[PDB]
């Protein structure tokens, strides 16, 4: 109630307080509990092999230098007091670029409790690396992680834990990615060793299943229909040389356009993806359809009966063998 | 503006399937939540499901007993109440949560409430 | 001040605004001066101000030239007015199922960062008149149909927080899509029917018309797909283009059917061309009627 | 163990400390040892003839002004103390644009040792020039 | 440089339609505003309309009584004065506001003023 | 989830080839490491190889004596132990390290451990 009394209490806490020294300096490690509330995953980029995550990052620890008596309240203080306290040196080890949101003030919370428990909250956007295995792309599953570590303090000085255990990360249901669903998330704690010492580590990880639907409507269905168009050639009279080579050329060349468009939003990886295997298959079909015309063209003067037989067989064999190709492919990858 | 109708409660001594059928602006309300209110006690979280993705959460009490899923074709969510107990005796309500409306667990974050099926065992 | 951008690709929009906060601080009450005191902006660093943030913002700043764009006005009773000029890029999850005949609801959510409803309460000052300048929004691709102001309390584990919401309903303008998507697709479809008046002996001519109409449809789609997120569902415009594609593909198959029979059956072949000339325009007219009634 | 005693020791080190003067100013050169731990090379660009490198950059040197007695510990201090010490003026001569990572704090470490050895660590992302010979590309 | 001519006032005891026809550089002046000045009193805001979008605003006094709209083909704005009252007795003026010229409600923000139709009831 | 089987140890007086065959999620564990534990002494780094790239490192003791490489087709890594010595007498273990799991040299950074071939000379 008395603001001068609280001002006195708070001024007393910070009088002779050394921000250079962690709580219990030289004694047992300070235990830091972590909660995350996920706000969003805004982007996943195959090109940059990274994703963008926005989150409320809460840290709890006890600093007995900040214990207070005679006030049965938790004290929420204006954010700027964070510059007058020790706070943990926590960083995201797989981040590429990160900031604390700044409008209308730095997005940051301090709450003290009578026993000296500090709650410290931050709203962070982080772009984080995600090495992706694109061998089964776009029928791929990715494991995207956020690694949380102490920068300078070893496990002698600091220990990390998920506060609330497996309930410590919330808001996974808020993630609304058009191209992905979150299958699962896991929370891991370990200690990691470098030359400079042993460091506490926490890991959050997600398993991300890519949605097939975009690729059906704008990659697989185009390629199937260009393949079907190539077979129209088998019902055109063999005397229509211009017509049949035109169907052959335009089907062979549209396959290239599918591939170029798809390759435009993907890293320059040195291996074959699942979608590339489909398109190579389709390309072989449309190329062979054009060679079939060259074989017919080559023999129809001398052997008009054999020429007619080859067109009449092609009409059954190319659709059937493309159906088999599709059956083998879609069973292997789904 | 969402409307919610729930069915498949009744009285049993066993496996059961409650259902919850939505209609209207369900894009603005991506989460559906199941609550239950026992006589005297406060309204209590059971579980919740996203319409898009099917990302699911449960209270500890019903973890590895009840299962929620949906179908977006009918605009329907269902609570499959298996391995029932005499603690599971309450008015079960269905509700929709807006995109930015807070934590899953807190009933005052939810806007559109179904009628409420009574279940006794 | 403005909505500068709406991005379907990034599912966000950019908003620039004068954000005014009023509260009473009796520590700042003064006597013997019958004036309101407007102080230089830098005094804001010596006062408590609310910890207000935009919960759906992606990146935001307070404008900085020629000084930080920021106002403090005290009143004798200790009322503080605190003004800020803010640009914010804010998330807008968009339902593109009816795109481009879509309506979007784009929101700005305003919350207390650290103070619960024990410490702070928010209200729209002037009620439904608290947001002005909606008529200043000049988006080429959109009109603002409606705006609404909402107040609620929101619960997290850390406590109950005051929330204000501003929301707009944005109707996309069809005109750009008529001139640069729908009309191209209609005319490529009409071009495909020219084939039905060309003699069936002109095999190269008729397959060339078929190929070039089938392949230009692909170009329409690619161009359109270049400025849209990789969504897994079908949009209204995709349904139109798939319809057009079926028409132009069937026109080419009609030639293959004519080509296949005209040697043996020149009368039946001639009949099929003569029927096509009526049936393809009529069935495309019906397709358009059904589509435009369903989506308008 | 005694935090007031360590506070006294640390306050004594910085009392009358001149950040303007290198260790052994006017005497023999300060020897600076460097370690790097590579985190990643994220990008190589033929177009911009550059690459992006993220790394833990450690510098060791002795500053006898920071020698302390009566504590058989290495003192890891909060990062903000770096602003109260002399540190080397090290730069990357072929960098185009570089930053020290900033979340949740500036990504930066100071560790003192009793004899006055300072370890100073930084996490840096740097885009650096790479003139490329593309004749066999 | 905008020119404004208004018509459809007159004397009645009832529904009425005032109109306001613009010509010139209307792109630089995206808003049209209706004001009214009673004898003695200061000039008073009635309502305003954007040329592009048709985004509309009204004073409380005329809210759910008067309605403004326009047509960009004729370059015309109209005030449809329904459910009239003896308080609605003033010289009604039409005016254009520039893009950056301030709040809607303040007549000194507006640059091109029509002649001013007298209306008595 | 990685499984590791090692073979080609035995007893000799000479050139030898230990092998280590992996199966499972090897993408998440890009590094394979060779360790050895002498009776009494702590577990000791020998060398390590990346699956992708073949980037190799060795302890000083075995530098310019032992050589590690792999083949990604069989999912196999091999330690080619040439120019052997009576110091090289230990239980040799194979192990996998995660992407962000720390320095190469430290056995507690590694997650999946093979059985461990005893080698005496
Ligand atoms: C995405 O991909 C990453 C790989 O990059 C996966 O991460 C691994 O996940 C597993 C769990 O699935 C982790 O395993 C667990 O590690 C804990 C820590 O182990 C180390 O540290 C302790 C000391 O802190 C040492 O004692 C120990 O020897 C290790 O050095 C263990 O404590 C866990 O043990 C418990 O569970 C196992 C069963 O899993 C039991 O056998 C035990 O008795 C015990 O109860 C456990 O082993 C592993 O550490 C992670 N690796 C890395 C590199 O981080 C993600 O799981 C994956 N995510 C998703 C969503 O798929
Ligand atoms: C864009 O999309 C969003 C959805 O994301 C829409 O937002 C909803 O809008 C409605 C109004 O249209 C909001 O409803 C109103 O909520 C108020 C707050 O309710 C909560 O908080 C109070 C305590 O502060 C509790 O008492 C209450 O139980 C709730 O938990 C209510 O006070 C309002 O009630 C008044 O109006 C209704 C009629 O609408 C009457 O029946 C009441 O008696 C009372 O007079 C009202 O219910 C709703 O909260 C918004 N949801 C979200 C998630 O924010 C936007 O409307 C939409 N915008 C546009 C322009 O279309
Ligand atoms: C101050 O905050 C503490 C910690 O959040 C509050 O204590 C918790 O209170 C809830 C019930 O409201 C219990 O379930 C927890 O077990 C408590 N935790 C601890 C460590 O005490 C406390 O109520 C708040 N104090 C005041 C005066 O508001
Ligand atoms: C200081 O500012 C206050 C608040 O803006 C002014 O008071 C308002 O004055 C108008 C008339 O000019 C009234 O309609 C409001 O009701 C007043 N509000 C309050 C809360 O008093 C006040 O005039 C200004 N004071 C000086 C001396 O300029
Ligand atoms: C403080 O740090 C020093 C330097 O890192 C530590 O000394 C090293 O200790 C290892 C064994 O643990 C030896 O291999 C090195 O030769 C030592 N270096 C020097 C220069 O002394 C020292 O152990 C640490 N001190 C305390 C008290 O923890
Ligand atoms: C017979 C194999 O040739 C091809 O597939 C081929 C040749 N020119 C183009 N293509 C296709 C379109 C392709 C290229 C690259 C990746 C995927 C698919
Ligand atoms: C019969 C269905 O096939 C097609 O519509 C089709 C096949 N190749 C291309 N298209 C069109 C252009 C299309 C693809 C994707 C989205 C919208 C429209
Ligand atoms: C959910 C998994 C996606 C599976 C998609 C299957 C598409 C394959 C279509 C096969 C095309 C055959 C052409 C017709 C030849 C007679
Ligand atoms: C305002 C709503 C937009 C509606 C646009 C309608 C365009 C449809 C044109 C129909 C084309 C028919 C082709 C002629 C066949 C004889
Ligand atoms: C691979 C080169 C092209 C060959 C054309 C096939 C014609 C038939 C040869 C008998
Ligand atoms: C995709 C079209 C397949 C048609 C096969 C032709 C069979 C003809 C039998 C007389
Ligand atoms: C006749 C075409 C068959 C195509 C394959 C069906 C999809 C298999 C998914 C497992
Ligand atoms: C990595 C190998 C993929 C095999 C499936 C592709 C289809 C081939 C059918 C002959
Ligand atoms: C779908 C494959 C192409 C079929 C061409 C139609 C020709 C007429 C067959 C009687
Ligand atoms: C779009 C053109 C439609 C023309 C129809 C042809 C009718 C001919 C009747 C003799
Ligand atoms: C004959 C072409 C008719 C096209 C449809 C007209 C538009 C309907 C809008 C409701
Ligand atoms: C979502 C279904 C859309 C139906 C209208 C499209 C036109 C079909 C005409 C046969
Ligand atoms: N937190 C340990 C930082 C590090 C990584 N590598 C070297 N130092
Ligand atoms: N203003 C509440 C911030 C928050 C969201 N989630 C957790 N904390
Ligand atoms: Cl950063
Ligand atoms: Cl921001
Ligand atoms: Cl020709
Ligand atoms: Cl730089």
């Amino acid at each position: 109630g008395n603001m001068s009394f609280v001002k006195e209490t708070v001024d007393k806490l910070l009088k002779g307080y050394d921000i250079r020294l962690r709580p219990d300096f030289g004694g047992p490690p300070v235990c830091v509990g972590m909660n995350i509330d996920i706000a969003s995953i805004d982007m996943v980029s195959e090109v940059n092999m990274d994703y963008t995550l926005t989150m409320y990052f809460q840290q709890y620890w006890r600093d007995k230098r900040l214990a207070y008596s005679g006030i049965p309240l938790n004290l929420t203080l204006d954010n700027r007091v964070a510059d007058q306290l020790w706070v943990p040196d926590t960083y995201f080890l797989n981040d590429k670029k990160s900031f604390v949101h700044g409008v209308t003030v730095k997005n940051r919370m301090i709450r003290l409790h009578p026993d000296g428990t500090v709650l410290y909250g931050l709203r962070i956007t982080t772009t984080a690396a995600c090495m992706m295995d694109l061998r089964r792309y776009p029928l791929d599953e990715q494991n995207c992680t956020l690694e949380i570590e102490s920068y300078g303090y070893t496990t002698d000085d600091i220990e990390f834990y998920w506060r609330g255990g497996d309930k410590a990360v919330t808001g996974v249901e808020r993630i609304e990615l058009p191209q992905f669903s979150i299958v699962e998330h896991r929370l891991v704690s370990r200690n990691v060793v470098f030359a400079t010492g042993a460091y506490p580590r926490l890991s959050l990880s997600f398993r991300l299943k890519r949605n097939i639907g975009y690729f059906i409507l704008q990659t697989y269905m185009p390629s199937i229909l260009i393949t079907i168009l190539s077979w129209v050639s088998f019902w055109i009279n063999y005397d229509a040389s211009a017509a049949r080579v035109a169907l052959g050329i335009t089907t062979v060349l549209t396959m290239t356009t599918i591939n170029t468009h798809l390759r435009e939003t993907l890293p320059k990886i040195p291996y074959v993806t699942a979608i590339d295997m489909y398109l190579m298959g389709c390309f072989v079909f449309v190329f062979l359809a054009l060679l079939e015309y060259a074989f017919v063209n080559y023999i129809f003067f001398s052997q008009p009966a054999r020429a007619a037989a080859i067109d009449r067989w092609s009409r059954i064999v190319f659709p059937f063998t493309f159906s088999l190709f599709n059956l083998v492919y879609w069973l292997y990858y789904v | 503006q969402v409307q919610l109708v729930e069915s498949g409660g009744g009285l049993v001594q066993g496996s059961l399937r409650l259902s919850c059928a939505a209609s209207g602006h369900t894009f603005n309300y991506p989460i559906m939540g199941w609550f239950r209110q026992a006589p005297g006690k406060e309204r209590e979280f059971v579980g919740a499901i996203s319409w898009s993705g099917g990302s699911t959460s449960y209270a500890d009490s019903v973890k590895d007993r009840f299962t929620i899923s949906r179908d977006n074709a009918k605009n329907t969510v269902y609570l499959e109440m298996n391995n029932l107990k005499p603690e599971d005796t309450a008015v079960y309500y269905c509700a929709a949560k807006g995109r930015y409306s807070g934590g899953l667990y807190y009933p005052t974050n939810y806007d559109y409430w179904g009628q409420g099926t009574q279940v006794t065992v």
